[PDB]
């Protein structure tokens, strides 16, 4: 068992080093435009991560103006 | 399993033969578009502005019309509240292009 | 199965290239009245998204003038 | 135990020669998004921040739409409250791709 693990780790190594270097030559082609879409096809899940917290608000209370706080409602 | 590679591969190929199907369609198409935009003039961008601000204006006043109730108090020399409504939904609409401005980097009016 | 997703994903690929490559020269004909157009087009989406928290607003109190807190209603 | 030996070796070696078929695929496939994506000049650069825009703007206002209420109050020559709203939704939107900047 232990080699047939040993085998098939290695195998994965052989593939997933492969997957890399040839992606390595993928990425060095990318010029300004390429990393502006890596850069906006990233933010909107960051955004979505980022704006989760908000999802439980209750209420929100609104003022403006500075005056004083006797007015109330 | 070859039965199935076969069929996930023959679907595969056809889609993606349709997908460049709709793709040369839609380059050849905007061509197009672009030398008509090519002739416009101030008028034809006065029209479009015209035409895309009711539908802004809209987008911005239907969350807002969804208030139960609005209360409107005035007092000395000052105004009832309804020019502060429609203020806060001018200067709304008027600061939006502002802000896409302040990426896009592009005008939105003419003058 | 391996092979022939290999397969479909090489035919995505040359198809979506082929429609960035088109639309590229295609892109590279707007002057300044069809990037007004562009952006005039994604207006009224950006605005409805930012609108969207308004529709829970419950209640509005507005009051002018600068007076005292005494009045009331 | 020799057969589960084999099995494992086997399916093991497939599925990694499966790995490395969509590897060479992926990889001959991004090589032409690069090359297309050479070909873009502000137009197209315009197009795609335009076409990002709105999903950035929904993944930020979906989770503040859920407030079950939202209550304005104005008062002396101030604003009533909904540029307020509006505002915080923008200066999130526009912090945003700033704080990635920072990175």
């Amino acid at each position: 068992i232990g080699e047939a693990e040993a085998a098939v780790i290695e195998a994965m190594g052989k593939a997933e080093a492969e997957r890399m270097k040839l992606k390595a030559e993928a990425y060095q082609k990318y010029g300004d435009a390429a990393k502006m879409a890596l850069v906006l096809e990233a933010l909107p899940q960051i955004a979505a991560k980022i704006a989760a917290p908000l999802t439980k608000v209750d209420e929100i209370v609104v003022l403006s103006g500075d005056n004083s706080k006797v007015t109330s409602e | 399993a070859e039965a199935e590679a076969a069929s996930v591969r023959m679907r595969g190929e056809a889609e993606a033969f349709a997908i460049g199907a709709r793709a040369r369609a839609e380059a050849e198409q905007m061509a197009k578009k672009a030398e008509a935009f090519q002739l416009y003039q101030e008028a034809a961008q006065l029209d479009m502005l015209l035409e895309k601000l009711p539908q802004v204006a809209e987008e911005i006043s239907g969350p807002l019309t969804s208030a139960n109730k609005i209360t409107l108090v005035s007092s000395g020399s000052g105004t009832m509240g309804a020019a502060k409504v429609t203020g806060e939904v001018l200067d709304i609409l008027t600061r939006l292009p502002e802000s896409v401005e302040r990426l896009t980097g592009v005008s939105i009016s003419q003058v």
